[PDB]
């Protein structure tokens, strides 16, 4: 039953107060995009910065294996987009929060569908 | 200078002509750095620099493009000239990339080796490498033309691209390749570019424009090598990042360029002008297949 949990140590390492992982692939763009979370060219709003995606999945970045049945990775070929005041951490911010299937914005980050 | 608002600076045609002989590369901004936007890499802003230069040019953008990219690993392990070329190219062009050493990448398949190792059953549209081995910068000895991956890429140009298709092959002073400049030959055009941000370097791309798979003009590639550090030698380029500040024109322009396939019986002087004004790509369109040659040893 053993399995390695790298989304917990993670958020751990972090709580411990540990230097995010770095080098995450900042896009240029307009920065006039939907702002949506993740899309297939950067669509950064005036708040938000894009990266690769691959360079924002921490599956990726640590070379362990994904965590569904079959490995898929959602970040990977896509542009993962960040709000400027948490960009600091981009793997972080991508693993500790969820993307509303409705208006594929981030939840608490643009997600209006609550209100 | 007028040129700090583009992306770079494209060697001059009269510069081509010349006979120069090989002189030692002495760059008058050499060491002086552009300040690039707040927390952006130099591999990200080098490359959007040269997808915006390559936006200027008769590129042949067919549905299902095919672009592979040499060299797209980084120190760090991630690929951020692959990031640049994934948001320059129209959404589902197949992309590969390829680097010795092990990395993530947002392209569709990613192979790690040896340049060497990679085939491919397909021929390609675009072709960009970023390779440079640093061992090739001795001073101390004198500048000849370069064989390792050089010769790989001049021989996978003549069998893998389409014709129609471009290349950009990173070069320096001391990375460079007499038969590469050759092959430039074999192109309706082709020049060496310096993006604004890496100006302070000799790194240029050499840029092939749409393949005619026959000699155009004949090159001699110890001259013009020579030619172009005479050029870079007297023709300081001025540090930039102004155009990395205007993105609102970047994706390459969707051409839906006609793709055929032919024999080299069929291609007429009409189809080498098609294929001179960025309007027609000649290969197969069968499904892409690329493998990575492993050496099994004790
Ligand atoms: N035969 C081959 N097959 C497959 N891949 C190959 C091959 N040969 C090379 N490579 C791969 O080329 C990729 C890019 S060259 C890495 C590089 C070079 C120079 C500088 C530099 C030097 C001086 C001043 C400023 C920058 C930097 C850097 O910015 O630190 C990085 C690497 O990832 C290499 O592994
Ligand atoms: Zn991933
Ligand atoms: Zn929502």
């Amino acid at each position: 039953a053993f399995a390695v949990d790298a989304a917990k140590a993670y958020k751990d390492y972090l709580a411990s107060g540990g230097q995010p992982i770095t080098n995450c692939v900042k896009m240029l763009c307009t920065h006039t995009g939907t702002g949506q979370a993740i899309t297939v060219t950067p669509e950064a709003n005036m708040d938000q910065e894009s990266f690769g995606g691959a360079s924002c999945c921490l599956y990726c970045r640590c070379h362990i294996d994904h965590p569904n049945p079959k490995g898929f990775c959602d970040l990977k070929g896509k542009y993962v987009q960040i709000p400027t005041t948490c960009a600091n951490d981009p793997v972080g911010f991508t693993l500790k929060n969820t993307v509303c299937t409705v208006c594929g914005m981030w939840k608490g980050y643009g997600c209006s569908c609550d209100q | 200078s007028s040129q700090a608002w583009q992306p770079g600076v494209a060697m001059p045609n009269l510069y081509k002509m010349q006979r120069m002989l090989l002189e030692k590369c002495d760059l008058q901004n050499y060491g002086d750095s552009a300040t690039l936007p707040k927390g952006i890499m130099m591999n990200v802003a080098k490359y959007t620099q040269l997808c915006q230069y390559l936006n200027t040019l008769t590129l042949a953008v067919p549905y299902n493009m095919r672009v592979i990219h040499f060299g797209a690993g980084s120190d760090k392990g991630v690929a951020p000239g692959t990031a640049v070329l994934r948001q320059w190219l129209p959404t589902g062009t197949l992309l590969v990339d390829s680097d010795l050493n092990d990395f993530v990448s947002d392209a569709d398949s990613t192979l790690i080796g040896d340049c060497a190792t990679v085939h491919t059953a397909n021929k390609w549209d675009l072709i960009i490498s970023d390779m440079y081995d640093p061992k090739t910068k001795n001073v101390t000895k004198e500048n000849d033309s370069k064989e390792g991956f050089f010769t790989y890429i001049c021989g996978f140009i003549q069998q893998k691209l389409a014709l129609g298709g471009s290349v950009a092959i990173k070069i320096t002073e001391h990375s460079w390749n007499a038969d590469l400049y050759k092959l430039m030959g074999h192109f309706a055009w082709w020049t060496a570019f310096v993006t604004n941000v890496n100006a302070s370097s000799s790194e240029a791309f050499l840029i092939g424009c749409n393949y005619l798979g026959k000699p155009r003009e004949q090159i001699d590639g110890y001259v013009m090598h020579a030619n172009y550090i005479f050029w870079r030698n007297t023709n300081p380029i001025q540090l930039s990042s102004y155009s990395l500040f205007d993105m609102s024109k970047f994706p390459l322009k969707l051409r839906g360029t006609a793709v055929m396939s032919l024999k080299e019986g069929q291609i007429n002087d009409m189809i080498l002008s098609l294929l001179s004004k960025g309007r027609l790509i000649i290969r197969e369109n069968n499904r892409v297949v690329i493998s990575s040659d492993v050496l099994v040893n004790n």
